[PDB]
RNA sequence: UAUUGACGACCCCGAUUGG
């Protein structure tokens, strides 16, 4: 089944990615922004540069280059898990325990976590 | 503990001052009331840091292996973009800015009945 | 007298296109409409020096000798975009 | 009335100025 509301519609319009040159929020001004929907862009006020490692032997080769360690299961996120990703209010309140799934993306006064 | 949580993004209606939305300060000159310059920052790792170079990855039975990315002096090379995205997302949190990267999310999600 | 000279672009080579853009000094981004795409002859193309000179008196004019030295020095710029990369 | 079992990868550039 489908939850009755698409997640984008639970997010406040002021929190959505910026859509005009006037509504640029602080991070958008500091780091810069590009409109994903039309004209509009701004070069960030910040540059990171001159990265160096200070040490020399910084790489943990475990002992021989043919070794390689296997590493968990980095599964894809699955926001269908409403009791994890949905918020009971647009302030990000966690959902109540015990209710069915349907309670999830269910009211516009719901929010996202 | 579940290995992820969320910081709550508060709706920013009626946020004023500098935390609110504003026309940008711009690049054309250094403003008398605003600051510019160079900050020196030292990063040191606490848990090990993965920096896989996908350009050097290797495949067996479609299982994938990655070496650590290294720079022209043979030291581990840390992409400044990867520093940037770290800091930006932390900055977006503590400033509670607009969320800079939002994908489709425009169709209803599916679930199953019990 | 200055004849026309055809340019021999070198072997396996063809006209390049440079891109050009204007950067809005406020936003630091490409200014609306201020984009252009200049074609250029690639470096190292050759063409004949096509000069002829008629002297009504003996020798070679001293200033004309200076000009040829300036060409051997490569001090003379030609064509468009002389301030900004080319020529 | 709540049982039936265990598997599986994904994204591959996006938006804009073109005189």
């Amino acid at each position: 089944g489908l939850y009755e509301i698409a997640p984008v519609d639970l997010l406040d319009e002021t929190l959505k990615p910026a859509t005009d040159k006037k509504q640029l929020s602080p991070a958008d001004r500091v780091f810069g922004w590009v409109n994903q929907r039309g004209n509009g862009c701004y070069k960030g006020q910040l540059r990171i540069h001159s990265v160096t490692c200070q040490h020399d032997d910084a790489i943990d080769d475990f002992g021989n280059q043919n070794f390689s360690v296997p590493l968990a299961i980095l599964g894809q996120p699955k926001p269908e898990q409403a009791r994890f990703y949905c918020a009971d209010d647009r302030k990000g309140i966690p959902l109540e325990d015990g209710y069915d799934r349907d309670d999830g993306y269910s009211d516009s006064e719901q929010g996202l976590r | 503990h579940n290995p992820y949580n969320f910081v709550p993004a508060l709706p920013r209606d009626g946020i004023t001052g500098d935390l609110g939305d504003c026309a940008p300060a711009g690049h054309s000159y250094y403003h008398g009331d605003k600051y510019s310059g160079r900050i020196a920052v030292k990063l040191t790792t606490v848990t090990p840091l993965l920096i896989p170079d996908a350009s050097k990855e290797e495949i067996n039975n479609n299982h994938k292996t990655y070496p650590v990315r290294i720079g022209k002096d043979g030291k581990p090379y840390l992409p400044p973009t990867s520093i940037k995205g770290m800091l930006r997302s932390a900055y977006e949190a503590v400033t509670n800015s607009r969320l800079a990267v939002f994908e489709d999310h425009d169709s209803r999600l599916a679930y199953r009945m019990p | 007298i200055v004849d026309d000279a055809v340019i021999h672009i070198p072997n396996n080579a063809d006209v390049e296109i440079r891109e050009g853009v204007g950067i809005d000094r406020h936003f630091g981004t490409a200014a609306n409409g201020f984009k252009y795409s200049r074609a250029v002859i690639p470096k190292g193309s050759k063409f004949k020096l096509p000069l002829t000179f008629d002297s009504q008196d003996d020798g070679l004019p001293n200033a004309l000798i200076q000009l040829l030295c300036a060409l051997e020095a490569g001090d003379i710029r030609l064509g468009a975009a002389k301030t900004r990369g080319l020529g």
